[PDB]
C-alpha cells in the first residue's frame, strides 16, 4: 500500500478520528450485549 | 494510427498493444483516465467469474448434489441467502479477495501482471509461445462468458426456462 | 439499612417504578397488531424493562423514598462495586493512557523533527507503547524511584516571581 | 532387466501423445514417460517413489484378498465367525465389527509409525541411503542382479496394473452388486 | 498416591459403545452424516 | 525473490528462511511493521497456549478429577463449574509466571533488551531434551507446527461447542448437522435492532 497514504492515515486528525470511532464503538457494543450496568457486579 | 478493430476510430494511445487481446476497443476513453493495470485486473476477474457462472448454469441443471435440493440457479441463489451456504461462499471469496487486494498492490507497484496469480497446478502453460495463445484464449473466453452470463439471466427472468431446457425446447 | 434506606428488592417505591414503566410501554403496544414490527419492538422493551428492575433489585442496591437506586460511597466493602471497584477499574485505565502518552512524547522528542512526530504518529511505535501501558503502576513507581518521572525544581522554567 | 532406453528410460515413451518432459529424470525405476501434469517439477522425487510403491503393495495385496474372499476361499473358522457372503464390503464391514479389522489395522498402523515413517524421514532427509520402498525383506533369495534389475520394474507394473485393477474390481461391485469370480 | 478410593479419577468413554461407521439407533456419528448427504 | 507459501506475492523482507515454519506467508507485511522477534514470541506463545487448550478440550471429555465441579464433558461448561477461587488461582499463577519467566522484560519496548534474550526461548527445558543440537532445528519445527495446527484445532473446536452445544468428541460421535433455524450470523442492523 503506497507509504504517502499510510503517512496521511498516521496524521493525528484520521488517527484521533478513528481510535475515538474505535473506543466509542466497543463502548456500544459492550452496552448492547451486557445493558444497564449501574454497578460493578459483586 | 487507426484501431484495429474499429478501422475509423483512431488507436486509444494507452492501448500499444502492451496487453495481449488489445485490438484497440475503447471509445469512452476510460484507459485515457484510469489505469490500465487496474483495468485489466478487473477485465479478467470479471470473466473469471463469468467462465465460473456460465459452467455453473450448466452443471447446476445437469447434476446437483444429492443434499441440497434440485431447482434452477436464480432459485439457489434465494435459497442459498436464506440457507446459510450463499453466506459460507461470500465469506471464502472475500476471503481470498483479502489476499487478491495485497495482489493488487503488487501489480499497482510494478511487480505483477494483472491476472497473474501464479496458479498453474496442472504446469498446463509450457513456455512463452503457448502461454500467449492462453492468455489470448483466456481473455476472449472470458469476455464472451461475460456476455454469456447476461444471457442466461436474463433470458430465463423474461422466459422462465433453463438454458439447456430453452435450447431443448422453442 | 444504610442511611435509613431500603433495598431495592422490597422497596414499594422500586415495585411501583417498574410497574409504571411497563404499563406506559403496554399502552403503546395496545395500538399495534401482534406480528407487526412496532409490536415485536415494544415487547422487547417490555422484556427490557423487567430485566433491569428484576437484576437491580437482586443486585444488594438500595433505594430510597422516591424509588430510584442510591449509591453508598464511603469505602464500605458491602458497597464497594458502586464506586472503588468501578474506580480501580477507571484509574488503571486512566494511568494506562498517561503512561502511554508520556512514553510516546519522551520518544519523539529524540527524533528528526519532534513536532512532526505529533501530528504524524508512528503508528508502529506508538503502538508499542499502547501495549506497554498493562503494568503501568510498577514501570511509572520505578521509574519515579529511578529518577526519571520527576525533574528537579531547577530544570524548569518558571516566571520571575 | 533396465532396457534402458528401450522401456523405463530416456527416450521411453508409454504414450508419445505427451512428450517426455525433462523434469522426469531417467533414473527411477519404472520410469516410461508419463508425467502430463508436471509433478516430477516439484515433488520429491524420492518420496512420490515410495508412495507410489507402498501404493502398489497395498494394491496387489489388496487384490489378492479381493480374489480370494470373492472365490469363497477362507481360513478354517473365518465364514464361522465373520459372514458367509462373497461380498468384500459385506466382509469388511462385518471383520470391523469382529475386530479382526481393527487387529489388522493396530499392527500396520505400528509398522507404520515405527518403521515406516523414520526409513521415509530418512530417506527423504538424506541419512541413510535407503532406495524408495526398500525394507530389506527378501527371504526367499531372489534378488542380485534381478533386484535392482527387471523385479524393480516387474512389481512397479505389476503394481500399476494391480491399482487399476483393484479401482475396477470395487466399482464393478458397486455399479452391480455382484462382485467378480 | 493422592487419590483415594473415594475421590478418584473419572475416566469415561467417549466412544459410547459404538463404531466409527454404519451405526444404527441412538448413535450417528460424523461419518454416518457423511454417508447420510451422499445417499439422499 | 516471490514468497514460496504465496508465489504471486513478493517474499517479505524480515523473513529470511532462518525462522523455523518460515515459509514466506506474510501476504498483509505486519512483518514490515513489527519486529519479527515480538511476532514469533506472540506466535509460540500462542500455539504453545492452544496445545495445551485443545488436549485439554479432548481430555477433559475422557478424564476428569473427581468431584462434582469437575464433571463436565463440555469444556465450555466447565469454565462455569469449575471453582472460581482455584480458576482465580490458575490466573493469578499464570500472571507469576509471565513476569518471572520472562525476567521483568515485559513489555513492547524492554523484552529482548538483553541481546541473549531469543524469540520464545525462555530457558524452559526441565529434562533436558533439547540437549541435543542434532534434533534443534526438527524440534524448532514441530513445535511451531504443532502450535500453529493446534490454534486452528481449538478455534474450530470453541466454536463447535458454541454452535453444537455438544464436547468435541461425542459431537464427532453424536453429529447432528446444522438447521440454519437458529445461530443466523448477522442481523443486528438488518430487522433495525430488536
Ligand atoms: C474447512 C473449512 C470449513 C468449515 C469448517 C465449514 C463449515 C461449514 N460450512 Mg462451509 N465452505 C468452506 C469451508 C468450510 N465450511 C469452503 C472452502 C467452501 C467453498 C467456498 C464452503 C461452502 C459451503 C456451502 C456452500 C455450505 C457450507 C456449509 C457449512 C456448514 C455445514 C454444516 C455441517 O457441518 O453439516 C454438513 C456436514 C458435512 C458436509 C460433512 C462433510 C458449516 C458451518 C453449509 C451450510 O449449512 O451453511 C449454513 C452450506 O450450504 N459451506
Ligand atoms: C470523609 C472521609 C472518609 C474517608 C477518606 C474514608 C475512607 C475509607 N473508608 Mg469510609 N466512612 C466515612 C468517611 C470516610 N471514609 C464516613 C463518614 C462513614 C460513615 C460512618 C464511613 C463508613 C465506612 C465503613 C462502614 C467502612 C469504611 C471503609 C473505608 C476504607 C475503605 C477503603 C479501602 O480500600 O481501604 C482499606 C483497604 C486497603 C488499604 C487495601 C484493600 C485492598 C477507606 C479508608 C471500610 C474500611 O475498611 O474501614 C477501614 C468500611 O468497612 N467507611
Ligand atoms: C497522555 C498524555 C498526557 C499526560 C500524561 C498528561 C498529564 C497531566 N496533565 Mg494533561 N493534557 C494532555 C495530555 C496529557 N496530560 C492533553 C492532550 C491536553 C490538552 C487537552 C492536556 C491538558 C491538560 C490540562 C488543561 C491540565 C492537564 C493536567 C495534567 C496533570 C494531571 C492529570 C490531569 O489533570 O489529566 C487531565 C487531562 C486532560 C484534561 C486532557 C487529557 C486528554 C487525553 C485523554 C490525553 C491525551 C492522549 C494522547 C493523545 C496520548 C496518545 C498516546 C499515543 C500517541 C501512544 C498531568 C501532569 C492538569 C494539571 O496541570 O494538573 C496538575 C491540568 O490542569 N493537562
Ligand atoms: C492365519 C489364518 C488362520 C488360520 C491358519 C486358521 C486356522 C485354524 N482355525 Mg481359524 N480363524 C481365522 C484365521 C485363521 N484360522 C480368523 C481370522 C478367524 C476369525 C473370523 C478364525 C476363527 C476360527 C474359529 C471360530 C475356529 C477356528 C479354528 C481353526 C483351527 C481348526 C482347523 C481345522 O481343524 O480344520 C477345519 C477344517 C474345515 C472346517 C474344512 C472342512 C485351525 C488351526 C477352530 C478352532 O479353534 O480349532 C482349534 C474354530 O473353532 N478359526
Ligand atoms: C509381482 C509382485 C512383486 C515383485 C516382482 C516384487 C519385486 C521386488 N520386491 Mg516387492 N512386494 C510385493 C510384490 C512384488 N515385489 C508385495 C505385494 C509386497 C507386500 C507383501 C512386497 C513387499 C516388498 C518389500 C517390503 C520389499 C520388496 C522388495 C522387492 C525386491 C526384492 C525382492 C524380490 O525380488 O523378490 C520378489 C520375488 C517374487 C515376486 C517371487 C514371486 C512371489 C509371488 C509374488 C507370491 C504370490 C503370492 C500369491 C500366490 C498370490 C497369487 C494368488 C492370488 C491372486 C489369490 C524386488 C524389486 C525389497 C526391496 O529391496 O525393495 C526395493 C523390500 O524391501 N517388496
Ligand atoms: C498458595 C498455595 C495454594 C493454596 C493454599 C491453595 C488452596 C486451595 N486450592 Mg488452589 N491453586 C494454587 C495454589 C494454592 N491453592 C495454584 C498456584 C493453582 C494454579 C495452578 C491452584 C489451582 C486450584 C484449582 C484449579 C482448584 C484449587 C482448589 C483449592 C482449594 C481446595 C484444595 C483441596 O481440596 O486440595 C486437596 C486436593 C488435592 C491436593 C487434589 C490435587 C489435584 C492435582 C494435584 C491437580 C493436578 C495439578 C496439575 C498437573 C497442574 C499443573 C500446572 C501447575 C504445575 C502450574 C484450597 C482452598 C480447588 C478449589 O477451589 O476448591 C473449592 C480447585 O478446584 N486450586
Ligand atoms: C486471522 C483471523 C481471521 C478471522 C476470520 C473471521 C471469520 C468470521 C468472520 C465472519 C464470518 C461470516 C460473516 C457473515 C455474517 C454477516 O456478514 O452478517 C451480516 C452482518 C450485518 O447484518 P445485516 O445488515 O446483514 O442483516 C441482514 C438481514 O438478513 C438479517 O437482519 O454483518 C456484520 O456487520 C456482522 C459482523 C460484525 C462487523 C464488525 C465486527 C467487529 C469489528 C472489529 C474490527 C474489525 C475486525 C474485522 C471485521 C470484518
Ligand atoms: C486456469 C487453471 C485451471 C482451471 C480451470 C477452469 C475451471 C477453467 C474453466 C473455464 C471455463 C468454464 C470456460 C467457459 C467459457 C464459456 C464461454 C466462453 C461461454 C460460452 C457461451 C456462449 C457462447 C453462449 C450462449 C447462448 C445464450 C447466452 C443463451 C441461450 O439461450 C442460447 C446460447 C446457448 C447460444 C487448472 C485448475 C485446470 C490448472 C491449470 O494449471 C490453471
Ligand atoms: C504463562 C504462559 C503459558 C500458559 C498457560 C495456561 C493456559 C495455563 C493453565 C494452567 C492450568 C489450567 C492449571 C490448572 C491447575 C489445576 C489444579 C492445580 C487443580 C487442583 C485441584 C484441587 C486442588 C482439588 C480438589 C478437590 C475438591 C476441592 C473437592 C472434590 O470434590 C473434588 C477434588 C478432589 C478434585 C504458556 C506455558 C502456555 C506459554 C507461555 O510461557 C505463557
Ligand atoms: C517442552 C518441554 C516438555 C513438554 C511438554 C508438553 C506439555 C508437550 C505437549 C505438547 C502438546 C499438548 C501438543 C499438542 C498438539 C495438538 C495439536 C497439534 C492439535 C491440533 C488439533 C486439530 C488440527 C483439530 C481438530 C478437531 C476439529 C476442530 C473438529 C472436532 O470435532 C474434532 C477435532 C479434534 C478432529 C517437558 C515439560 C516434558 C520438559 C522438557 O525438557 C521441555
Ligand atoms: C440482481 C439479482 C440476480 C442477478 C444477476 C445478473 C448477474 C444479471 C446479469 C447482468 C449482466 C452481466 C448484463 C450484461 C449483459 C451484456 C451485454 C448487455 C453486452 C452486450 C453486447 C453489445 C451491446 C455489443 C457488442 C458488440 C457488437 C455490436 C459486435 C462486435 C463486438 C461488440 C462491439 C462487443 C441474481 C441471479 C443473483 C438473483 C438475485 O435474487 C437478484
Amino acid at each position: 500500500m503506497d507509504s504517502n497514504f499510510l503517512k496521511y492515515l498516521s496524521t493525528a486528525p484520521v488517527l484521533f478520528t478513528v481510535w475515538l470511532s474505535f473506543t466509542a464503538s466497543f463502548i456500544i457494543e459492550a452496552n448492547r450485549f451486557f445493558p444497564d450496568m449501574l454497578y460493578f457486579p459483586m | 494510427d487507426f484501431s484495429a478493430a474499429v478501422p475509423f476510430l483512431k488507436r486509444p494511445s494507452n492501448l500499444d498493444g502492451a496487453y495481449i487481446g488489445d485490438v484497440g476497443f475503447d471509445p469512452l476513453g476510460f484507459s485515457d483516465v484510469f489505469d490500465l493495470r487496474v483495468l485489466r485486473e478487473a477485465e479478467l476477474k470479471h470473466g473469471r467469474f463469468a467462465m465460473l457462472a456460465v459452467l455453473g448454469f450448466i452443471v447446476q441443471e445437469l447434476y446437483t448434489f444429492p443434499f441440497f435440493p434440485k431447482m434452477a440457479p436464480v432459485d439457489a441463489h434465494d435459497y442459498f441467502v436464506k440457507q446459510g451456504g450463499g453466506s459460507q461462499i461470500i465469506f471464502w471469496i472475500s476471503f481470498v479477495e483479502l489476499f487478491g487486494v495485497v495482489a493488487l498492490f503488487e501489480t499497482l507497484q510494478g511487480k505483477r501482471e494483472p491476472g497473474d496469480f501464479a496458479f498453474d497446478p496442472l504446469g498446463l502453460a509450457k513456455d512463452e509461445a503457448t502461454l500467449e495463445r492462453y492468455r489470448l484464449a483466456e481473455v476472449k473466453h472470458a469476455r464472451l462468458a461475460m456476455i454469456a452470463i447476461g444471457g442466461f439471466i436474463h433470458q430465463y427472468w423474461v422466459t422462465k426456462q433453463t438454458v439447456l431446457e430453452q435450447l431443448g425446447n422453442f | 439499612d444504610v442511611a435509613g434506606l431500603t433495598p431495592c428488592g422490597e422497596s414499594k417505591e422500586f415495585a411501583r417504578r417498574l410497574d409504571g414503566s411497563v404499563k406506559k410501554l403496554q399502552t403503546r403496544l395496545s395500538k399495534y397488531e401482534a406480528g407487526t414490527p412496532p409490536a415485536l419492538a415494544l415487547q422487547k422493551q417490555i422484556d427490557k424493562t423487567k430485566n433491569r428492575f428484576d437484576r437491580y433489585g437482586k443486585a444488594g442496591l438500595l433505594c430510597g423514598t422516591d424509588g430510584l437506586p442510591h449509591l453508598i460511597t464511603d469505602g464500605r466493602w458491602t458497597h464497594s462495586g458502586e464506586f472503588v471497584i468501578p474506580g480501580l477499574l477507571f484509574l488503571y485505565v486512566a494511568g494506562w493512557i498517561g503512561w502511554v502518552g508520556r512514553s510516546y512524547v519522551l520518544f519523539a522528542r529524540t527524533a528528526d523533527k519532534p513536532t512532526e512526530k505529533e501530528i504524524i504518529i508512528d503508528v508502529p511505535v506508538a503502538l508499542s507503547f499502547v501495549s506497554t501501558g498493562f503494568i503501568w503502576p510498577f514501570s511509572a513507581f520505578k521509574e519515579f524511584t529511578s529518577g526519571n518521572l520527576i525533574v528537579p525544581a531547577d530544570e524548569i522554567t518558571v516566571s520571575p516571581r | 532387466l533396465w532396457n534402458e532406453g528401450k522401456i523405463q528410460g530416456k527416450g521411453v515413451s508409454v504414450i508419445p501423445l505427451f512428450p517426455r518432459p525433462a523434469s522426469l529424470d531417467g533414473t527411477f525405476p519404472g520410469d516410461q514417460g508419463f508425467d502430463p501434469f508436471g509433478f516430477s517439477s516439484w515433488v520429491n522425487m524420492k518420496f512420490v517413489a515410495e508412495a507410489e510403491i507402498k501404493h502398489c503393495r497395498l494394491a496387489m495385496l489388496a487384490f489378492a484378498g479381493i480374489m480370494v474372499e470373492s472365490a469363497g476361499i477362507s481360513f478354517p473358522g473365518a465364514t464361522s465367525v465373520l459372514g458367509s457372503s462373497k461380498n468384500i464390503f459385506e466382509i469388511h464391514d462385518k471383520a470391523v465389527a469382529s475386530g479382526a479389522m481393527g487387529q489388522i489395522l493396530l499392527w500396520v498402523s505400528f509398522f507404520e509409525v515405527v518403521a515406516g515413517v523414520p526409513a521415509m524421514n530418512e530417506m527423504l532427509n538424506g541419512e541413510s541411503s535407503r532406495i524408495p520402498g526398500y525394507y530389506a525383506f527378501d527371504p526367499l533369495g531372489q534378488g542380485k542382479g534381478d533386484k535392482m534389475g527387471r523385479m524393480q520394474l516387474s512389481e512397479i507394473q505389476n503394481g500399476r496394473l494391480a491399482m487399476l485393477a483393484v479401482s475396477g474390481i470395487v466399482h464393478h461391485t458397486l455399479i452391480t452388486g455382484k462382485g467378480p469370480l | 498416591a493422592l487419590f483415594g478410593k473415594g475421590s478418584m479419577i473419572v475416566v469415561e468413554d467417549p466412544r459410547d459403545g459404538c463404531g466409527a461407521y454404519a451405526n444404527s439407533g441412538a448413535c450417528h456419528t460424523f461419518l454416518d452424516e457423511i454417508g447420510d448427504a451422499l445417499k439422499k | 525473490a516471490k514468497s514460496k507459501a504465496v508465489p504471486f506475492l513478493s517474499q517479505p523482507e524480515a523473513l529470511d528462511g532462518s525462522m523455523a515454519g518460515d515459509v514466506g506467508f506474510d501476504p498483509f507485511g505486519i512483518s514490515s511493521v513489527i519486529d519479527i522477534k515480538w511476532l514469533r514470541e506472540s506466535e509460540l506463545k500462542h500455539g504453545r497456549i492452544c496445545m495445551l487448550a485443545a488436549t485439554g478440550c479432548l481430555v477433559q471429555e475422557v478424564v476428569h478429577l473427581p468431584g462434582p465441579a469437575f464433571s463436565q464433558k463440555m469444556a465450555l461448561n466447565a469454565w462455569a463449574a469449575a471453582p472460581r477461587g482455584g480458576m482465580i488461582s490458575i490466573l493469578v499463577a499464570i500472571g507469576l509466571i509471565e513476569m518471572i519467566s520472562n525476567r521483568f522484560a515485559l513489555t513492547a519496548t524492554d523484552m529482548f533488551a538483553n541481546p541473549n534474550r531469543v524469540p520464545g526461548d525462555l530457558g524452559f527445558d526441565p529434562l533436558s531434551l533439547g540437549a541435543n543440537p542434532a534434533n534443534r532445528a526438527r524440534f524448532e519445527l514441530s513445535e511451531v507446527i504443532h502450535g500453529r495446527a493446534a490454534m486452528m484445532g481449538f478455534s474450530g473446536m470453541v466454536h463447535q461447542m458454541i454452535v453444537s452445544k455438544q464436547a468435541p468428541i461425542e459431537q464427532l460421535m453424536h453429529f447432528k448437522a446444522v438447521d440454519s433455524s437458529l445461530m443466523k450470523l448477522g442481523g443486528a442492523a438488518g430487522n433495525l435492532g430488536y
